[PDB]
């Protein structure tokens, strides 16, 4: 069949400065009225996708002209002139040649970028009344944090953890350009009440040296 | 009095013949509707398509075409001023509305319509 | 103005039927194309199906044989049969419309109405609710201080978590559903608020699990 690539997977660019997008096809897209079946739309989170460009390089209704369309045949790209915070989120091409049958692209994810921001560092022991029920989670929060990159290691007793946590992380906050991320210690109830020293380690660039977070069950 | 002219044209949006040579044909879309004249109401538009040449189609310089020779329809006037008031309202009974535009090297009303109604 | 309504999205088990829905108001959308396209983990976009005007019907050879597309233009709407459901089927499924049928070729405007999408899991395991424990504020500080509340063990998806009833917006985050080793689900949703209001301010977080009949007020206070 017929496939759609997209090219990068992922940038990020400070605001005010252009972005361009690739996406390549397999097989030409122009047609015998001389113009190009190629669409690039836009999903923001928490949204439905929305159109952004038509038939190759028309804007579709209601979008600034910052943003436009270029390219012909198996070859097209999307630039945007002049990037604001609202433009973050997944940007994705689709072929409509073989209309009504359609491609998409694997999308690319725009991220802003920002000044560096060290993480605000918190920890939530279990609470009694999870420990009830046997299970004992404990929390360890990195809080409008930037760049998204960062190392959290638990330890028990000094003990170093693996296997038994889980993170998870925020989108950028499109309005402060921050990061918020979680990472979720599980033992049994057995397990937490045989140790004593529960801390969290967190290696992020914008902090000098790692910093550790604990407490005494 | 002098005699005035009104051609009511429908809109043509016109392409390039796919792929199939005789390569100075095309193929145009436009939209038509049918109605009865005294229970009036309204009706939904169908569509169509048809191939002509490049001779009998003539653009409006703006890509819109039309035909070279439309329905035309005359009366007798004054000056020009009267004569759109007459024409305009013989279009909004008749049920045309478009592109107005008036030639004064020939007194013809030019109107294209985007439409095609019936009775 | 058209909008479009997905429903009928589900916990089946594999090999088991599902029926779809896409409800049209504000138009007809009797001559349009309409189209099935997928998301998985709310990321990717994968087209799947499509019906034309005349009932003419296109699928992915990954589905061919086992969906079937229909549509009823007296109710507006068109459905989705499915049969045999595999893992590979699970995501999120959104109704787009599409151009009239045929006429791509003089008029093409892009693919303007999408639906709120519907989502499918396909899996043996069973609906269980979560339990929902506080993150109490703890000795949290800075001038700024921290509290939450955690959804833990639950299945399948979603969950929606508010804050005050929907009243608290500033400073939240929920964050992205994680699958434990279990199977099961579990996020965390957190706030960041005034040191100062933590006697006087009330803060409850509110969970809903519809799939399990689930909601949850959980009323979240200090420690010691
Ligand atoms: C001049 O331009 C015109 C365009 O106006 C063009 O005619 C159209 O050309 C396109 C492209 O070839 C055709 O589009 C194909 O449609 C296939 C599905 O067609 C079904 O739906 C069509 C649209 O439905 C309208 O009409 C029906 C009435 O039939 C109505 O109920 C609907 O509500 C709607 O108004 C329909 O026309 C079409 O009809 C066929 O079958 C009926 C029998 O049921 C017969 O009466 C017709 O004569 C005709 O044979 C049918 O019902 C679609 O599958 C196809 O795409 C497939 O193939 C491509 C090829 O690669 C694949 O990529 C794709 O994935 C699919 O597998 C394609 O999209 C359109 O049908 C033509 N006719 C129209 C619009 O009326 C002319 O050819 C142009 N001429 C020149 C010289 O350029
Ligand atoms: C025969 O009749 C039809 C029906 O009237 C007519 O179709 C119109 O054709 C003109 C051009 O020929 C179109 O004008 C273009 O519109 C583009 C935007 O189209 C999209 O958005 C439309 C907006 O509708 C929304 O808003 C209204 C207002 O409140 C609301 O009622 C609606 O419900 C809707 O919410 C939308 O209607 C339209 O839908 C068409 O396309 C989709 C997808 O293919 C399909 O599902 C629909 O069935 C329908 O076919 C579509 O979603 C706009 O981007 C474009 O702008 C470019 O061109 C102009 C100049 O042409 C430039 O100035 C501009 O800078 C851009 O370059 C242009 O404005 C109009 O939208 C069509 N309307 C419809 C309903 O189809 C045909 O033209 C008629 N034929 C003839 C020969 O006259
Ligand atoms: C000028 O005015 C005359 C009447 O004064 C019109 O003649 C009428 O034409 C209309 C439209 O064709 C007729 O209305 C249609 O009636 C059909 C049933 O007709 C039977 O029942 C009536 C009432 O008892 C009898 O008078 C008649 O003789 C028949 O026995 C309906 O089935 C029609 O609805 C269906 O078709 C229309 C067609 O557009 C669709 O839009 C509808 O959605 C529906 O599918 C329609 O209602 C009316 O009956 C006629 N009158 C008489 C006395 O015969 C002329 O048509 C009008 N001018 C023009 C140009 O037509
Ligand atoms: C259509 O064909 C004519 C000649 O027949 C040519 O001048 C024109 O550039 C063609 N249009 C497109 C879009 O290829």
């Amino acid at each position: 069949d017929l496939l759609m690539t997209q090219s990068p997977h992922s940038l990020a660019v400070t605001p005010g400065e252009p972005a361009s997008i690739s996406c390549r096809s397999s097989q030409s897209l122009l047609l015998g009225n001389g113009r190009n079946y190629l669409d690039w739309y836009v999903q923001k989170p928490g949204q439905s996708p929305q159109l952004l460009i038509y038939l190759g390089s028309n804007r579709a209704s209601g979008v600034p002209d910052r943003f436009s369309g270029s390219g012909s045949g198996t070859y097209f790209t999307l630039k945007i002139s002049r990037v604001e915070a609202e433009d973050v989120g997944f940007y994705y091409c689709m072929e409509a040649r073989q209309t009504p049958r359609l491609t998409f692209g694997g999308g690319t994810k725009l991220e802003i970028r920002r000044t560096v921001a060290a993480p605000s560092v918190f920890i939530f022991p279990p609470s009694d009344e999870q420990l009830k029920s046997g299970t004992a989670s404990v929390v360890c929060l990195l809080n409008n944090f930037y760049p998204r990159e960062a190392k959290v290691q638990w330890k028990v007793d000094n003990a170093l953890q693996s296997g038994n946590s889980q993170e998870s992380v925020t989108e950028q906050d499109s309005k402060d350009s921050t990061y918020s991320l979680s990472s979720t210690l599980t033992l049994s109830k057995a397990d937490y009440e045989k140790h004593k020293v529960y801390a969290c380690e967190v290696t992020h660039q914008g902090l000098s040296s790692p910093v550790t977070k604990s407490f005494n069950r | 009095m002098t005699t005035f002219k009104l051609a009511a044209c429908v809109t043509l949006h016109c392409t390039n013949v796919t792929i199939s040579m005789r390569e100075e044909m095309k193929n145009c879309s436009f939209n038509t509707t049918t109605v009865i004249g005294n229970s009036t109401g309204r009706d939904k538009i169908q569509k169509e398509y048809a191939l002509f040449y490049k001779l009998d189609i003539v653009p409006i310089e703006n890509t819109g075409y039309r035909l070279i020779n439309c329905q035309t329809t005359t009366t007798e006037a004054v000056d020009a001023a009267t004569a759109a008031k007459v024409f305009k309202q013989y279009a909004n009974d008749n049920g045309i509305d478009g592109e107005w535009t008036y030639d004064d090297a020939t007194k013809t009303f030019t109107v294209t319509e985007g439409l095609e109604v019936l009775f | 103005e058209v909008q479009l309504v997905e429903s009928g999205g589900k916990l089946v088990q594999p090999g088991g039927s599902l029926r779809l829905s896409c409800e049209a108001s504000g138009e007809s959308v009797g001559d349009n194309d309409m189209h099935w396209v997928r998301q998985v983990a709310g990321k990717g976009l994968e087209w799947v199906s499509s019906i034309g005007s005349s009932g003419d019907t296109y699928y992915i050879d990954a589905v061919k044989g086992r969906f079937t597309v229909s549509r009823d233009k007296g109710r507006n709407s068109v459905y989705l049969q499915m049969k045999t459901l595999t893992v590979g089927d699970t995501g999120v499924y959104f109704c787009v419309r599409g151009p009239e049928s045929g006429w791509f070729y003089h008029y093409y405007w892009g693919l303007g109405v999408w639906g709120r999408g519907t989502t499918v899991t396909v899996s043996s395991a069973s609906t269980k609710g979560p339990s929902v424990f506080p993150l109490a504020p703890s000795s949290t500080s800075g001038g700024t201080a921290a509290l939450g509340c955690l959804v833990k063990d639950y299945f399948p998806e979603p969950v929606t978590v508010s804050w005050n009833s929907g009243a608290l917006t500033s400073g939240v985050h929920t964050f992205p559903a994680v699958l434990q080793s279990s199977g099961l689900y579990s996020l965390s949703s957190v706030v960041t608020v005034p040191s100062s209001s933590l006697g006087t301010q009330t803060y409850i977080c509110n969970v809903n699990h519809k799939p399990s009949n689930t909601k949850v007020d959980k009323r979240v206070e200090p420690k010691s």
